[PDB]
């Protein structure tokens, strides 16, 4: 085995467990027992302070282990193909049982530590270790490095055509091949490993869309205006001077206000001016990656992935799945895991997020959702009316699509 | 008896070394008492007599015939760290009701389980003398006191009831401290019998459990409960009457005050904590109030109900409902069975800088949720004082994502609802102030005031004020000589965020006046537009 070491200074996770349901304990104990007994995971004492957060997800259960601190605090390793977000389909593919055949450094181990709660802590949680390299850790993809070439290697040299990138536990396989074609070609792979549905091109970039009056009113003006007035922070060659000029007075709200010549261009400039993404946005590796999003209502759900305030990378709108209706947590959950994994297949990294959900609502239910094997850094936020309102002009399909 | 199980590898802290404490001077009295109580351990087999070797040591003190108490603070200091030794208690509503219940203490089980042989020498400590070389001795055991002695005594224990339970998984065990509750709906002669095979097991493993003397029996007390077969109460508490009441006894009173109105119903200290006002020093005598002598007076009446709860029954309903008791005030009962509470509760007045009724309702539901998930594995029915249509109309509309599990809708007034809403679009026919507030945030002297489109106009000049306040205060104006539908223009950020929450109740007096108007009106409607 390869030794493994955390980052200069850094000491292991002693992250606490958040309570589970009797449901996900009782699959757990069971998930473990199994685990203990192929010598995947042992039993642990007190002397291991140190503690990852675990619980289970999804048809029968299966585990999941947070170990973004733990990821946050191992060594670096030692490329991202560009050409994954072109490809017309991309498939993803859970190779995380792939690590646990690999062995884990005896000295790294001891990090590892999670514990299994109980019911009304009527009893001492159920502490483990991993013996084996784990999935969701950052370490496991990397020592399985070589091993995955190799098994990798026949398949790709023969289609040459095909892409294939590995994140954390995820295998995305991109391709431009027909579906079923391409769902062949994915199998053959599978079959391949078993021995041992994204469309990157479609994702186009969205317009902002100024309302089209028929006639205009004291407020479409007062609206149009603050939020132009707001959008001169990304194209400063917006103007809402002759717009402003005709908000003189003190006008009912509800009065009609014809429009004069100059606010007829001015509001044109603009509108030419939105047609497309502000020039001069790249990407920078040395900087994070950073997902915002904002509650439309209605369940609809507008983001933007940037690094630089104002300079998007990419902007969008997510609108929720069936039978999410009467959840805004189940929405926003799949919204991140849609946003996450655009940026894993775009950028190779996850980004960090910006939820409008209080902390405490998000932390009591978003596991009941999460189906990824990797979960991504978030903070919770408090949107502003403004960007709210701009983002809502989003531009959508003549029909639909 | 010490036990014959594997000991746990424990190491001091990064770096540091072990204690080297110098040994408080002792009586000739005290020196033999410990000479004595040492003489038994070290025949026990707990301490071993060792030599000067080691230069570590940490002072032993005598208490009171007299009891040896040897000060580890040092050794804690740097000692590692463990697993969080269970910080969670359990609560009686999540106990499952059982046929019987068995306690079997484990106390003195700290001096029964092995040290590990390699840190035994931090815990050396030394017996003064009359002076010349005392006598010198190092712990065999885990030490009472000691850092890791809770944790490691924990873990031994866990191992040993391993084979047991998974031989008797009808049984339950439950592991809080140095004691063992064994619960079982066998017939009392069974339980009685399996509770036999326990003891004799510990034993195997170098753990006396109790004798005829020390058995507890029901009731049990538990953290101020008492839990008797088939519910359990609560001990009673205690109000001391006073014809003297010094400020520490009026916090300490709240405190207790505090903790009832959990359990029982119509608690207040108000009055009592309004007593606290300007005190000067803990000791201060204050003069109860007669509105005070009121309140302390019927809250002795409520402490003496009988009240009680029941026991966990995993085969029926769980359910959880929720009144509101007052402006930012809730409550909380969890039963299965009608009028049957497992456990009831109350949420004090959150102070948001910020909020409204329905927010803190999910607030409420959200605590209630992870408490019970905590306590029974699952989350509630919950039965809740709010429309369908009025949390549908909010929830859909509310700038931040929100929730609540499966609910009922249970009309018990009070209800909440939504105190007013902003409306969609302008109001037509409906006068249109443009409201303007602007003050020298320096010298805080600033003007407030209102132009309508009707002619109507307004500016008050306002002394100690914030440019905040002017623009709120314009818009107050606004509602104040508004009609009973009015449309605002502000160029506030913070009416902007008013739109966005549409609050009913916050931290400042001015939105709050503003919040009463804005209640009032028949239809409002405020827009915002960039200052300038
Ligand atoms: C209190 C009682 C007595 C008898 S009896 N007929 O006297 O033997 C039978 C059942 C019960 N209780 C129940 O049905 C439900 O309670 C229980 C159900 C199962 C188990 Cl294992 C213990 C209890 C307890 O009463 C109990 C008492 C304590 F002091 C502390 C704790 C603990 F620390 F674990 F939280 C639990």
């Amino acid at each position: 085995t390869v030794p493994v070491k955390l980052k200069p200074g850094m000491d292991g996770p002693k992250v606490k467990q958040w309570p589970l349901t009797e449901e996900k304990i009782k699959a757990l104990v069971e998930i473990c027992t199994e685990m203990e007994k192929e010598g995947k995971i042992s039993k642990i004492g007190p002397e291991n302070p140190y503690n990852t957060p675990v619980f289970a997800i999804k048809t029968k259960w299966r585990k999941l282990v947070d170990f973004r601190e733990l990821n946050k605090r191992t060594q670096d390793f030692w490329p991202h193909p560009a050409g994954l977000k072109k490809k017309k389909s991309a498939t993803v593919l859970d190779v995380g049982d792939a690590y646990f055949s690999v062995p884990l450094d005896e000295d790294f181990r001891k990090y590892t530590a999670f514990t299994i709660p109980s019911i009304n802590n009527e009893t001492p949680g159920i502490r483990y270790q991993y013996n084996v390299l784990p999935q969701g850790w950052k370490g496991s993809p990397a020592i399985f490095q070589s091993s995955m070439t190799k098994i990798l290697e026949p398949f790709r040299k023969q289609n040459p055509d095909i892409v294939i990138c590995q994140y954390m536990d995820d295998l995305y396989v991109g391709s431009d091949l027909e579906i079923g074609q391409h769902r062949t070609k994915i199998e053959e792979l599978r079959q391949h490993l078993l021995r041992w549905e994204l469309h990157p091109d479609k994702w186009t970039v969205q317009p902002i869309v100024l309302p089209e009056k028929d006639s205009w009113t004291v407020n479409d003006i007062q609206k149009l205006v603050g939020k132009l007035n707001w959008a001169s922070q990304i194209y400063p060659g917006i103007k809402v001077r002759q717009l402003c000029k005709l908000l003189r007075g003190t006008k009912a709200l509800t009065e009609v206000i014809p429009l004069t010549e100059e606010a007829e261009l001015e509001l044109a400039e603009n509108r030419e001016i939105l047609k497309e993404p502000v020039h001069g946005v790249y990407y920078d590796p040395s900087k994070d990656l950073i997902a915002e999003i904002q509650k439309q209502g209605q369940g609809q759900w507008t983001y933007q992935i940037y690094q630089e305030p104002f300079k998007n990378l990419k902007t969008g709108k997510y609108a929720r799945m069936r039978g999410a209706h009467t959840n805004d947590v189940k929405q926003l959950t799949e919204a991140v895991q849609k946003i996450t994994t655009e940026s894993i297949v775009i950028w190779g990294k996850t980004p960090k997020f910006k939820l409008p959900i209080q902390k405490e609502t998000w932390e009591t239910w978003w596991t009941e959702y999460w189906q990824a094997t990797w979960i991504p850094e978030w903070e919770f936020v408090n949107t502003p009316p403004l960007v709210k309102l701009w983002y809502q002009l989003e531009k959508e399909p003549i029909v639909g699509a | 008896p010490i036990s014959p199980i594997e000991t746990v590898p424990v190491k001091l802290k990064p770096g540091m070394d072990g204690p080297k404490v110098k040994q408080w001077p002792l009586t000739e009295e005290k020196i033999k008492a410990l000479v004595e109580i040492c003489t038994e351990m070290e025949k026990e087999g707990k301490i071993s007599k060792i030599g000067p070797e080691n230069p570590y040591n940490t002072p032993v003190f005598a208490i009171k015939k007299w009891r040896k108490l040897v000060d580890f603070r040092e050794l804690n200091k740097r000692t590692q760290d463990f697993w969080e030794v269970q910080l969670g208690i359990p609560h009686p509503a999540g106990l499952k009701k059982k046929k019987s219940a068995t306690v079997l203490d484990v106390g003195d089980a700290y001096f029964s389980v092995p040290l590990d042989e390699d840190f035994r020498k931090y815990t050396a400590f030394t017996i003064p003398s009359i002076e010349t070389p005392g006598i010198r001795y190092q712990y065999n055991v885990l030490p009472q006191g000691w850092k890791g002695s809770p944790a490691i005594f924990q873990s031994s224990m866990t191992k040993i009831l391993e084979p047991f339970r998974k031989q008797n998984p009808d049984i339950v065990i439950c592991q809080y401290m140095d004691d063992l509750y064994v619960g079982s709906d066998l017939e009392i002669g069974q339980h009685r019998t399996k509770i036999e095979e326990l003891r004799q097991h510990l034993l195997r493993w170098g753990l006396t459990t109790p004798d005829k003397k020390h058995q507890k029996e029901p009731p049990f007390l538990w953290m101020g409960y008492e839990l008797h077969p088939d519910k359990w109460t609560v001990q009673p508490i205690v109000l001391p009457e006073k014809d003297s009441w010094t400020v520490n006894d009026i916090q300490k009173l709240v405190g207790k005050l505090n903790w009832a109105s959990q359990i029982y119903p119509g608690i207040k200290v108000r009055q009592l904590c309004k007593l606290l006002r300007g005190t000067k020093a803990l000791t201060e005598v204050i003069p109860l109030t007669e509105e005070a002598e009121l309140e302390l007076a019927e809250n002795r009446e409520i402490l003496k109900e009988p009240v009680h709860g029941v026991y966990y029954d995993p085969s029926k309903d769980l359910i959880a409902e929720i009144q509101k008791q007052g402006q930012g005030q809730w409550t909380y009962q969890i039963y299965q069975e009608p009028f049957k509470n497992l456990k009831t509760g109350k949420y004090a007045r959150m102070r948001g800088a910020h909020t409204n009724d329905v927010k803190q309702l999910t607030e409420a539901v959200q605590k209630i949720t992870t408490e019970s998930i905590v306590i029974w594995g699952k989350t509630p029915k919950f039965k809740l004082p709010i429309q369908k249509e009025t949390w549908e109309t909010w929830w859909t509309e509310y700038w931040q994502a929100t929730w609540i599990p499966e609910w009922e809708f249970v009309n018990t007034p009070p209800l909440v609802k939504l105190w007013y809403q902003l409306e969609k679009e302008p109001i037509v026919g409906a006068e249109t102030f443009y409201v303007d507030g602007a003050a020298n945030r320096e010298t805080k002297l600033g003007k407030a005031g209102y132009v309508t489109n009707r002619g109507r106009q307004k500016v008050v000049t306002l002394t100690d004020t914030t440019n905040q306040k002017t623009e709120l205060q314009a818009i107050y104006l606004a509602l104040q000589d508004s009609g009973l539908e009015v449309n605002i223009v502000t160029d506030s950020q913070y009416a902007l965020g008013i739109i966005q929450a549409q609050p009913d109740q916050s931290e400042s007096e001015l939105v709050n006046q503003i919040i009463e108007q804005l209640i009032k009106k028949e239809k409002v409607y405020l827009a915002w537009v960039p200052a300038h």
